[PDB]
DNA sequence: CCTGGAGAATCCCGGTGCCGAGGCCGCTCAATTGGTCGTAGACAGCTCTAGCACCGCTTAAACGCACGTACGCGCTGTCCCCCGCGTTTTAACCGCCAAGGGGATTACTCCCTAGTCTCCAGGCACGTGTCAGATATATACATCCTGTGCA
DNA sequence: ACAGGATGTATATATCTGACACGTGCCTGGAGACTAGGGAGTAATCCCCTTGGCGGTTAAAACGCGGGGGACAGCGCGTACGTGCGTTTAAGCGGTGCTAGAGCTGTCTACGACCAATTGAGCGGCCTCGGCACCGGGATTCTCCAGGG
């Protein structure tokens, strides 16, 4: 797998910005958004993989993701 | 031929997306991105579908909040358009 | 065992038999190497004895070496005037001022060492501790010895860190609260002796051990002047508003942490409080007098003293009582004099003597209970009025005998207004407990 | 059958019928409510445990729960929750 | 003999399980001992908070011309009340969305 | 009659003190309206912390607020303080 | 004729001085009176240890210094040099208070 | 008779109190049972973190030329280091001051 | 005679002698180091407790401590700390 | 510079299918009841430390004031960059099927940990002296700022 | 663009002091040695759920183009803030006096843990039906020229 951060298309970043409430978006915003998304995802995925390794599983579970998010301070309601 | 002014469609889309509640990123590209990021920490992982859905939900929420703070910064700087420097200021004051 | 007459080196010296014998006693104490306490209350005078002692040490065997006197700032120019009057041979130096003045004075006078006697205050002593420690001291005189009555106090520690060959404590009331502070004074006198803290176990043993190195005489049985005092305690029951204020405070927003302190000055003037005062100062009028029982008592006593001497006294314990009484004095078109820490020191001190006059026709002189110093030649006073009593009977004794100078040849009167069913009764009970302890331990 | 999974779902449904008699809930909303109840339980219990440790004690009691509620809930919610808990303890003591 | 088993929830008049809360407290490793009234207090508090949020959610769902409470209604109820927002300020509700707000500058002249 | 309220204790913290705080922060020019806002922000922060500390002291059944109570309240707020317990 | 520094050099030297120093900047007695007045609201007849007020003062100084740092960042973002109440409010809004 | 008592810290080559850590784990209400190697592991980790911070603080103190360590040196060590800054990001060190930094825009030119 | 208090001061001073022979510490700095050790202990122990509860086990072990260290520390510190702890347990199991 | 049409966009309104919400049933495991015991904690008594209130003196800090100067804040002009829209391409989405990996469960065994007792040595409170840090004092240096010639 | 002066600041030296490092006595908790029991390791089995392929449909993304609005720089002004000075004030340090209240001991009791028997409350599984989603058609509303006001 390679070059999959580009799958986060410009229309999707525009839709997220529109939900945020922004009207005008500069051209350099998209690379910055891809970077910040990658950093956040990497933190959460590392913590989830640590939980999964402790459980000695090979499958990452919704509970693992929720526990990682709770550790980060970003509690998620709905999946467990 | 009828043509809208630059900013009517943006406001209509703002209302539409702030009314809706669905995910705003493509599921398969997000899933491939998650698998790619997981490739580094451990080889040959498997994922439940709910795990990928929860990850996508959290990512959407984080980006939405960040964009809201960026919009506040851009309005503070007497602008309408958001910029990378706006995002960076938002992150720095958040605590990253 | 010394000269029975006045020394030949003292000018205008009219010291009497008690003073010459006390000088001989101090001389003999120096000869035997024992440091003592001169416990003459007020009348015999101790400044004269100290000056004569230093003059003896100078004009006799050659020890004009570094000598130190510690006095409060309220008595600095008084001590300088006494030194220049009685024995002008000594070159006393007064050490007062801020950083630059202190530096100029020390560098230009103290370091060259042409001086003979250094007079400073406790605060300047603490300030210049380090520069003072270098000089080897032959004789250290501490006036008002009850200042160092408490061990582990900064002045006590510093004065103990000095290297003094001889020591001398001056105090008019050696005992104030208990035997531990007296032991502290004895420890400063001779640290190598009274290392341990400890009517047959007490009183008599302390009297016998104090007799070799303590001397105390009484103005009545020595001077034969200063006619006795008739003390009257007038019991005044607080009026309805005062009683209800007392109850409403005792049973109960406003901060009430120290119940004892807050209940106290309420009998004196219930309007010193913050937020419980009546409306804004619309005018100065009959609001102060009528609303306090002690105020109505003093106000009805005043016309008698006016039709009579009208130069009597005022004594109280709170600066806010002092301020409200100042406002009352101005409203009643009377004139007073003010002595307090806030008023500039050097200029208040000469103002006191300035106001000392054969005639004033101003009917009021107002003093605080602790603001009293060591001078104040109010021989014009006739009665002492105590608005309230303090915990220490010694403070009240100092306040009452401040107006009992010899300048006073007529019998002085002591008036006390006391509020019934209040805390004044206990305060009086403690005070009399302490006074009885002091009397039995010293006078008996 | 499969293993059992505890949930607060039936109690949440009963409370819902108490407040709005003719309304219903979806499975996702019930999952959210179950998570909310677990989260609040965790916060209150952890705060009470820390209180018991600080006071050098070994029992969790109604005083500890009340103090935790005061610390965690803001303002009006704290007031009303303390009132309700006191009422429930009074009823339990009387009807025991 | 023995009387009919009366649940402690019915004894306290609560809709939440007092005995289950007691067991969760004992097996949660919060303290060595658990008092009798602590489960009752905790169940009452949980009931009050649940009733509050469900009342707000029901009103929101009614305003939308629906009779089933969905995460959108829960999110609106939580974010439109300041105390519940402060309680759930760090919490993300799945399929909730955001509150409609547009900053007044962006509105056309 | 000579008696009146002295001041208000929020005015006890002063303009020069706030200027020193801003200098430590790294500020050069300061508007004149900053001081009222800083007083309000400080009041809010102290209110929250003191409320939590008073709750802890009430639970302990004491009438004295201790440094341990302040440290526990700060840790609750997410502002851990090292150097008092 | 008298020597005068231009408007902004003494400020910079104060920045350096107070960033090198370590002691507390608010006055102890005013801060203690403020703490007691605030405690009056929640409970009457309260005592304070000496260490409690010092810990409170340390926390207040740290909080205000960090807030002013973020305020300066916002003011520079708006291409100003002066800080404003709107800068303070933006800092608080982004931090989440 | 009995053998001479060797401390578990000595057995594991540590300068931290393994037995005290074990007692704290058992009385801190973290689980029902505690392993033998868990206190040893925790003591070693605490030792490593303490050694790291003390080394950095001592270097800072030597840079300022003081042979004693003060909270100012502790704060200077904790900042200027990304890992320890992440660890103690939300921790205030009493009388430790602030890192010297002035924004370049304010600098005169 | 005053009651006793348990502190890490002796061990901190030993580590200081090990890492800087001719250097000292002050009382306030020692209090800060004591607080720091207590805080890190609390964080690691709480993470281990929650891990054991998640996996439905009643015993905290070296696996739990290792995972808690990996979760709470950022990167290089985590790696070096894991090496340290593994070395310590190996030496402890070697003959004891 | 305000109206008035066009023209998209949105809302409203009726009808059709579907699938998840709500009810019902059987079963079993967790909560209730009853009885016993041993320790945590409540309560009273006593000690002595630390907090509260006040005064006196010094001096650093705060406060009020005057002057000028950068600095914030409108205004204007240029132009470039982003938005709105039509078109083409690409890949997501959806349904279906097949296959295996790995999560989940159960039974069995044994090894590690808790619980006790004994005793002894590490660690803590207390006391003490000396050295590192604080302070003062006079160089030496560095930095700012304005003024004068001649760039 | 430099000279010189006037601030401020870093450096080197001498004194003094109070806090730190060390020592000593004592005691309470940790180590050494034993027991027993249940929690976790291990193996084996089942089945479900994840991955992987595959084809068709269609929405969504990529691409290009034109134009208008907003960013950004420049300029001017007039005002509010920094700087320095002289006056006032109250903070900080030292003392005093007192007492509440925190902290430790002793004692007993009532409350929670524990165990056994019992039973009904809740959970999984199942069926069914009304609320919701979608759809198309018509009515209302917002936006943008263009034009005669
Ligand atoms: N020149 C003098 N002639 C006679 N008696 C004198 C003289 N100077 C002082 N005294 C005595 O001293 C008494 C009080 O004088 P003064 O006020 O100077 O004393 P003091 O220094 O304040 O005393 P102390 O501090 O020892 O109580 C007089 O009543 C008198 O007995």
């Amino acid at each position: 797998l390679r070059d999959n951060i580009q799958g986060i298309t410009k229309p999707a970043i525009r839709r997220l910005a529109r939900r945020g409430g922004v009207k005008r978006i500069s051209g350099l915003i998209y690379e910055e958004t891809r970077g910040v998304l990658k950093v956040f995802l990497e933190n959460v995925i590392r913590d989830a993989v640590t939980y999964t390794e402790h459980a000695k599983r090979k499958t990452v579970t919704a509970m693992d993701v929720v526990y990682a998010l709770k550790r980060q301070g970003r509690t998620l309601y709905g999946f467990g | 031929p009828h043509r809208y002014r630059p900013g009517t469609v943006a406001l209509r889309e703002i209302r539409r997306y702030q009314k809706s509640t669905e995910l705003l990123i493509r599921k398969l590209p997000f899933q491939r991105l998650v698998r790619e990021i997981a490739q580094d920490f451990k080889t040959d992982l498997r994922f439940q579908s709910s795990a990928v859905m929860a990850l996508q939900e959290a990512s959407e929420a984080y980006l939405v909040g960040l964009f809201e703070d960026t919009n506040l910064c851009a309005i503070h700087a007497k602008r309408v358009t958001i910029m990378p420097k706006d995002i960076q200021l938002a992150r720095r004051i958040r605590g990253e | 065992t010394r000269f029975e007459d006045s020394p030949s080196y003292v000018k205008w010296g009219k010291l009497r038999d008690y003073q010459v014998r006390g000088l001989n006693w101090l001389i003999s104490l120096y000869e035997n190497g024992i440091n003592g306490i001169l416990a003459d209350e007020m009348g015999l005078g101790k400044t004269l004895q100290t000056i004569s002692l230093l003059g003896y040490m100078k004009h006799y065997r050659n020890i004009p070496g570094p000598h130190m006197v510690l006095v409060p700032k309220s008595t600095l120019h008084n001590w300088m005037s006494e030194f220049k009057r009685w024995v002008p041979t000594l070159r006393s130096v007064c050490l007062i001022g801020d950083k630059e003045q202190r530096a100029a004075f020390v560098r230009d006078v103290l370091l060259p060492g042409e001086w003979d006697v250094c007079v400073t205050s406790y605060e300047m002593l603490i300030k210049e501790k380090s520069v003072f420690k270098k000089f080897n001291w032959r004789y250290l005189v501490i006036d008002e010895a009850h200042r160092i009555k408490n061990e582990k106090s900064k002045l006590s520690e510093i004065v103990r860190e000095f290297k003094t060959t001889n020591r001398l404590l001056l105090t008019g009331t050696p005992l104030q609260n208990n035997l531990h502070e007296l032991w502290s004074l004895l420890n400063f006198l001779l640290p190598d002796v009274f290392n341990s803290a400890d009517d047959q176990k007490l009183v008599e043993r302390l009297h016998m051990v104090l007799r070799p190195f303590l001397l105390r005489r009484i103005k009545a049985d020595v001077e034969k002047s200063l006619p006795p005092k008739k003390e009257v305690k007038i019991y005044v029951g607080l009026s309805k508003m005062q009683r209800e204020w007392y109850t409403r405070i005792l049973m109960k927003k406003m901060r009430l942490l120290n119940i004892l302190m807050q209940l106290r000055k309420c009998c004196n003037h219930p309007y010193l409080f913050d937020g419980a005062e009546p409306g804004p100062p619309y005018t100065t009028d009959m609001h102060l007098v009528t609303n306090s029982g002690k105020m109505v008592v003093l106000d009805k006593l005043l016309p008698k003293l006016k039709e009579q001497g009208s130069r009597v006294l005022i004594f109280s314990q709170m600066t806010r009582v002092l301020d409200i009484l100042e406002d009352y004095c101005m409203w009643r078109n009377y004139e007073y004099c003010r002595l307090d820490g806030q008023t500039p020191h050097d200029e208040r001190q000469d103002s006191i003597n300035a106001y000392n006059e054969p005639n004033s026709t101003k009917f009021v002189f107002m003093l605080s209970t602790r603001a009293g110093g060591l001078g104040i030649n109010l021989a014009t006073a006739d009665v002492v009025i105590l608005y309230d009593s303090d915990w220490n009977p010694q403070v009240d004794l100092q306040a009452m005998d401040r107006a009992h100078r010899i300048g006073q040849t007529k019998t002085v009167r002591v008036f006390r207004f006391i509020t019934d069913n209040t805390v004044e009764e206990r305060i009086v009970e403690r005070a009399e407990m302490k006074l009885r302890l002091d009397s039995i331990v010293i006078q008996q | 059958r499969k293993t059992r999974k505890e949930s607060y779902a039936i109690y949440v449904y009963k409370v819902l019928k108490q407040v709005h008699p003719d309304t219903g809930i979806s499975s996702k909303a019930m999952s959210i409510m179950n998570s909310f109840v677990n989260d609040v339980f965790e916060r209150i219990a952890g705060e009470a445990s820390r209180l018991a440790h600080y006071n050098k004690r070994s029992t969790i009691t109604s005083r500890e729960i009340q103090t935790a509620v005061r610390l965690l809930l803001p303002g009006e919610l704290a007031k009303h929750a303390v009132s309700e808990g006191t009422k429930a303890v009074t009823k339990y003591t009387s009807a025991k | 003999t023995r009387a009919k088993a009366k649940t402690r929830s019915s004894r306290a008049g609560l809709q939440f399980p007092v005995g289950r809360v007691h067991r969760l407290l004992r097996k949660g490793n919060y303290a060595e001992r658990v008092g009798a009234g602590a489960p009752v207090y905790l169940a009452a508090v949980l009931e009050y908070l649940t009733a509050e949020i469900l009342e707000l959610a029901g009103n929101a769902a009614r305003d939308n011309k629906k009779t089933r409470i969905i995460p959108r209604h829960l999110q609106l109820a939580v974010r439109n009340d300041e105390e519940l927002n402060k309680l759930l300020g760090r919490v993300t509700i799945a399929q909730g969305g955001v509150l409609p707000n547009i900053q007044s500058v962006l509105l056309p002249k």
